[PDB]
């Protein structure tokens, strides 16, 4: 208990960590104002120690605000947590730079323009990069709750932080300049941020301009539309076509969230042609970011001109990404080209986005593949049923039997949606075929996935008509020879046991189970017996007792030990005894 | 007393979705696996439904895509050839989830030694390293090794068809030798338990100097000569990497399965899986890899 | 004259894109490699034709055919992949980039190049854009990038200190932000190469350069690719000075890995290299602290660590150090040795461990 403090200056690693997890307990025994005048102290004489030791301390240090008596005393912490933030690691920084953020909060306005600022001032004049990369994140916290001097100091600092002939520094900077730029001042904003986001812009590192670049939307958001043609705009266009490609991809990444914070009117005359630039890139990543954000883009467009400026300056863009020889840039452009069909309608879909569909269907990478018959909903609700079968359909039972299996999934576990907007009619004249042989796919995901699809279309189509045409083909697929298909089978039947209702299970999916019971193989055995416990319920208390009770007895004396626990569970759980 | 497997079927239910267990749930789950494992004789027999799996090399995102081919651990029978600790980021979840089903399913799972699983090999790899960045000790590390000296060298499948992780040795001549072999020790640096799974097959037409490290290369007389004297139709083997996941060698004589596609997460394998039905006739599916999608100091303990 | 070789040099300026088609071009590009090979002939045969106008010439041929946005990283990147096992991509121009590269190693070798006209056509901008071009995966561009920078540093010495200033960024960047980079290795020579050649009483600007560069560098777990270039600049810097071996072996000994073993026998190894150099009174600040982590590490059930860790007894000068220091150590070494010499899986860790316990109390009885 009082030996912790004394652990703490042990020479071992793991028990001073300990100790320092234990810091918390402590300083509750200590009282608040023994741990402000000599535990508190006391760490940052002693604050040397290993990263990991620092990393730990910071993290506890952050829940002092209340040990130290609260807000009134929390100046106390401010020391200690100094010396944590100048740390050369990373991981121990940010920690202490979040530590100093939350209390920063819990100080009096006084306590701020007194003892916070002096510190982040200090932070920002040390002479290793630790200090000033420190301090970088915490301009924003604290500039609202000071006096309008401090709050000059409190720029100009930053000022001289963002003019630092440190690489590091710089990145820093441009990183919380967004941050920092929110609580200040629209008139602060429009005189000092913006020089310094202009001059971060064109900084000799691009991993310094792709910061600036990500801050630009905040930037754009703070300000009024009528600014940004005068002080944001120019900056955002030369920074569309900077020559490192990392440049070009952060402006495609946030393309979405920058023309939404710019609005219509930016968007059509400064940030459409930057797109078309963006998405014939030279470099392929670029051109993914900008094939992946072209749905947002185009479902934020003005009513006005939407159709319009889709149809001429970004539909032959499209069709040109469709053939693009990188898979990735389709595969991007597959995930999110169906989005565009609601957008455009129904007569244009059909006229434009159908032979691109068509083109994407055929492609030999199963992402593309997978992507486009994903959303093919959205295609089925533009341009109805009809369509879909007159144009699609023919591309669905190609993909039915694709090599691929996960494609083979998508379009299976997309099929009920067809199977109930063309009726029971046409699923049985044409697709009927393609749902029963994917119970025999040798692949077992497949083979769940029509289990499911069985119990989807059968819920949709009634008893009767599963009895009539689904029911039979699945009880005659038992004899198959291969073990697998036996449990396909049965795993259909315990499916379709619960939308059957009890009289059609009762008559024919309990005699096949039965039967199935006496196979020669284990695996199926104990399957059986875990199809008679899934379908239990379902049958009456009579047919129970009378069939499946010895049924499950016989089973129980089966010699593989799977098959006897596995009827002893049934016989449990459905409490036959 | 059923409650244990209960606690099996929550510690596997957990591992399918790549969440470690803790050091006395592996110590345990260890303890238990090696009392049956040294149960099983040196080959083991296999009823005629298995579906046999080659090297996995721990990446478990492929694993649980190979188990969805395939089919679930408990309905599908299954047999693995090797290699489960090594060359992957996710290794203690594969190899933890392994055992865990052959605990709770001796039956319907059988797994059986490779060249990687050796204390040696493993720690040359990042085994040990993983073992220690996911549990900060050598624990898990020692029972995982100590139950892998109990691992089978051989199993097989209705007398028909032999599977071993390596490959047929010099001084290895008939099954019978295999038996008397002494498994339960680590892979012996040169002998006839390191040439039956450090060994590869060729067409060089006789024994030589393998490019690895140890074991020999076995040319097609001398695997056609195996097959006749133990009366084998086929040998399945996984130690060789084969780009397309399963090859035919040897006239047929040999197949080398690889489980593991994208091997290494760089190779861009397609990896492949044998099933044998009731009628034993062979059938290969192959799969490929399941879509997938600052760092802790390395001083920090 | 000098006309015709300025205008091939505007001729070879124009870039071509060998990576969208081979083929596209394909006379092109071999008539503007076979004008760089006449070019590269004729600046290694003619003496006295570099003449100053052509400075700018060159220099900004050589920023255009080179300076650029690298490709984006076609090795994946993430804890899954082997840093070691990253498959060295090439680049499709390399016929062009490689007698570029040629022709600027043989401009600045040449006898009749002079440094103080230079100095004004590569600036600081330059030595930024050549240093940043260090991140590229082929390994002979990075190797004629590190001879180049060789020369320009060996030549151009009012540069020394943004050069040296500069790779500090990159490697500050590289350990504490992107722990990605491939140019450590070649950067490392150089350092190497600018270490041997400081003055005897080093600047604290080079003192805190190696505490607070070379030292942290460890850290980053790609330091096996570039291990023993780290090894010889920290090994030619204690070598210059004797004193600050407490330092770097307190800093080590602060970075030793716990998580990763490949990394553990490097350290080793590069803490035995260290050793060679050691001052006797230099070992004695040391002694201990060295001592206690290489017991801990005798004790290691990974064998190669604890393989490293008993081949030091193999050194005779550590045992000459050890021999005047034993008083002090025998009882922190001997503990977790007996320890581990009561079994070990690996047979050749135990003979070790029994040779080393042989060696050590024959060496002193206690
Ligand atoms: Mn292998
Ligand atoms: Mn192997």
């Amino acid at each position: 208990i009082a030996v912790l403090i004394d652990e703490l200056r042990n020479e071992d690693v793991q028990l001073r960590l300990n100790s320092i997890k234990k810091l918390s307990t402590i300083a509750l025994a200590l009282g608040v104002e023994r741990t402000r005048s000599e535990l508190l102290p006391f760490l940052t004489d002693t604050i040397y120690d290993e990263d990991e030791v620092l990393l730990a301390l910071a993290e506890q240090l952050g829940n002092f605000t209340g040990l130290v008596g609260g807000p009134d005393f929390a100046h106390c912490l401010l020391p200690p947590l100094e010396n944590l933030a100048t740390v050369e690691e990373t991981v121990v920084r940010d920690k202490a730079v979040e530590s100093l953020r939350q209390i920063s909060q819990e100080h009096t306005p006084v306590a701020l323009e007194a003892y916070f600022v002096p510190l982040v001032k200090r932070l920002a004049s040390g002479d290793w990069f630790t200090s000033r990369t420190s301090a970088c994140g915490l301009f924003s916290v604290c500039y609202p709750r000071a006096s309008n001097a401090v709050k000059a100091e409190i720029r100009q600092q930053f000022r001289s932080l963002c003019s630092d002939d440190t690489p590091m520094v710089r990145r820093a900077a441009a990183s919380k300049l967004g941050e920092f730029a929110k609580v200040l001042e629209l008139d602060s904003v429009k005189s000092e941020i913006v020089p310094l986001f202009t001059s971060l812009a064109s900084d000799e590192q691009d991993s310094v301009r792709l910061l600036a670049v990500e801050a630009c939307v905040s930037i754009a958001q703070l300000l009024s539309q009528d600014d940004l043609e005068t002080l944001v705009m120019p900056t955002l266009r030369q920074a569309a076509e900077d020559k490192s490609w990392r440049v070009r991809y952060m402006v495609a990444d946030r393309f979405s969230e920058l023309q939404k914070a710019m609005g219509p009117k930016i968007t059509l005359n400064d940030l459409i042609p930057a797109f078309q630039n963006l998405l014939k890139d030279c470099e392929a990543e670029v051109r993914a970011a900008a094939a992946h954000k072209v749905k947002e883009l185009g479902e934020n467009l003005p009513i006005e001109d939407r159709e319009t400026i889709i149809m001429n300056q970004i539909l032959p863009y499209i069709k040109e990404l469709v053939s693009d020889t990188n898979q990735h840039v389709k595969s991007a452009l597959a995930s999110v080209i169906m989005g565009l069909s609601t957008i455009l309608g129904k007569e244009n879909t059909i006229e434009h986005l159908l032979p691109l569909f068509l083109a994407q269907l055929k492609d030999e990478c199963p992402d593309v593949r997978l992507n486009i018959i994903s959303n093919l909903d959205c295609v089925n609700e533009v341009i109805g049923i009809r369509q879909l079968s007159q144009s699609l359909l023919p591309a669905i039972v190609e993909l039915a039997e694709d090599a691929k299996w996960r494609v083979r999934l998508a379009i299976i576990e997309y099929m009920p949606l067809l199977a109930g907007q063309l009726g029971v009619e046409f699923f049985d004249e044409k697709l009927n075929s393609l749902c029963m042989a994917w119970l025999v796919d040798h692949v077992y995901a497949i083979r769940e996935a029509a289990t499911n699809n069985l119990m989807k279309l059968v819920q949709k189509f009634g008893t009767e008509w599963a009895q009539n045409t689904i029911v039979p083909k699945v009880l005659v697929m038992a004899n198959d020879p291969n073990y697998l298909h036996r449990m396909t089978t049965l795993f259909c039947i315990n499916a379709l046991s619960e939308a059957c209702g009890q009289e059609i299970t009762t008559k024919q999916m309990l005699p096949i189970v039965l039967k199935m019971a006496g196979d020669q193989v284990a695996n199926v055995r104990f399957n059986v017996a875990k199809s008679l416990q899934k379908i239990g319920p379902i049958l009456d208390t009579n047919a129970l007792q009378g069939e499946v009770k010895p049924v499950l007895q016989k089973l129980g004396q089966d010699e593989d030990m799977d098959v006897k626990y596995f009827a002893q569970e049934a016989i449990s759980v459905l409490a036959l005894a | 007393e059923k409650v244990f497997t209960k606690e099996l079927d929550q510690w596997i239910e957990q591992l399918n979705e790549c969440k470690q267990l803790s050091e006395s749930q592996v110590k345990s789950l260890c303890e238990k696996a090696k009392e049956i494992l040294t149960k099983e004789s040196n080959v083991q027999e296999v009823r005629c439904p298995v579906t046999v799996c080659g090297d996995v090399h721990g990446q478990f995102h492929d694993l649980m895509e190979l188990f969805r081919i395939g089919g679930k651990s408990p309905d599908t029978n299954y047999l693995f050839m090797g290699d489960y600790v090594d060359r992957g980021y996710y290794s203690v979840e594969t190899v933890t989830l392994l055992v865990a089903l052959k605990v709770r399913y001796r039956e319907r799972i059988t797994i059986l030694r490779g060249n990687h699983e050796s204390r040696q090999i493993t720690q040359v790899y990042g085994f040990y390293d993983e073992c220690l960045r996911k549990y900060g000790n050598a624990n898990v590390w020692k029972y995982f090794t100590d139950l892998f000296d109990y691992l089978p060298l051989t199993a097989l499948v209705d007398g028909q068809i032999f599977c071993l992780h390596g490959g047929l040795s010099p001084s290895i001549d008939t099954l019978d030798h295999i038996r008397a072999l002494d498994r339960l020790q680590e892979v012996p640096h040169e002998g006839p338990m390191c040439d039956l799974l450090w060994s590869d097959p060729d067409d060089r037409g006789g024994w030589g100097i393998s490019p690895r490290g140890a074991g020999y290369t076995f040319g097609q007389d001398i695997s056609e000569t195996f097959n006749h004297a133990n009366g084998l139709t086929l040998v399945s083997r996984a130690h060789q990497l084969v780009m397309e996941g399963y090859n035919w060698c040897h006239d047929r004589n040999v197949v080398t399965i690889f489980s593991a596609p994208n091997y290494c997460y760089r190779c861009g394998n397609q990896a492949a899986i044998m099933e044998l039905d009731d009628t034993l006739k062979y059938s290969f599916l192959q799969f490929d890899p399941a879509p997938r999608r600052r760092r802790t100091p390395d001083y920090f303990l | 004259q000098e006309k015709l070789f300025i205008q091939k040099l505007r001729q070879c300026c124009v870039l071509f894109d060998f990576v969208s088609d081979p083929l596209s071009d394909l006379k092109w590009k071999e008539v503007k490699r076979a004008a760089l090979s006449e070019m590269v002939e004729y600046i290694t045969h003619n003496r006295n034709v570099i003449t100053e106008p052509i400075y700018p010439e060159v220099v900004h041929m050589f920023a255009v055919n080179m300076f650029r946005t690298l490709p984006p990283s076609s090795n994946p990147t993430g804890a899954e992949f082997d840093p070691e096992e990253d498959e060295p991509t090439l680049e499709a121009a390399w016929p062009h980039l490689q007698l570029v590269y040629e022709f600027f190693l043989r401009f600045l070798e040449s006898p009749d190049f002079q440094p103080n006209i230079a100095k004004k056509y590569i600036d600081q901008k330059f030595v930024l854009q050549l240093l940043e071009l260090f991140d590229s995966e082929d390994p002979r561009e990075r190797d004629f990038l590190k001879t180049t920078l060789h020369r320009i540093y060996g030549k151009f010495l009012g540069l020394r200190a943004y050069i040296r200033k500069q790779i500090n960024n990159i490697f500050y960047r590289f350990i504490y932000e992107t722990e990605h980079h491939n140019g450590i290795a070649e950067l490392l020579e150089i350092l190497g190469s600018i270490i041997n050649g400081f003055a005897l009483p080093l600047k604290e600007e080079h003192k805190i350069f190696l505490l607070k560069v070379l030292l942290p560098l460890h850290k980053v777990k790609s330091l096996s690719v570039y291990h023993p270039q780290l090894a010889y600049c920290v090994v030619q810097f204690l070598e210059k000075d004797s004193t600050l071996t407490e330092p770097v072996v307190m800093a080590l000994l602060k970075y030793w890995p716990k998580t990763h073993s490949p990394k553990e026998v490097m350290f080793l190894n590069e803490l035995e290299e260290i050793l060679d150099v050691i001052e006797p009174s230099e070992f004695v600040k040391i002694m201990e602290p060295l001592f206690r982590q290489l017991a801990k590490c005798v004790s290691s059930p990974h064998f190669q660590v604890a393989e490293r860790a008993l081949y030091y007894w193999n050194n005779e000068y550590i045992m000459s150090l050890i021999s005047d220091n034993a008083a002090k150590i025998l009882p922190i070494m001997f503990p977790s040795l007996y320890r581990n010499s009561k079994t070990h899986w690996n047979k050749t860790i135990h003979g070790l461990i029994y040779n080393a316990l042989k060696l050590f109390m024959e060496m002193n009885q206690k």
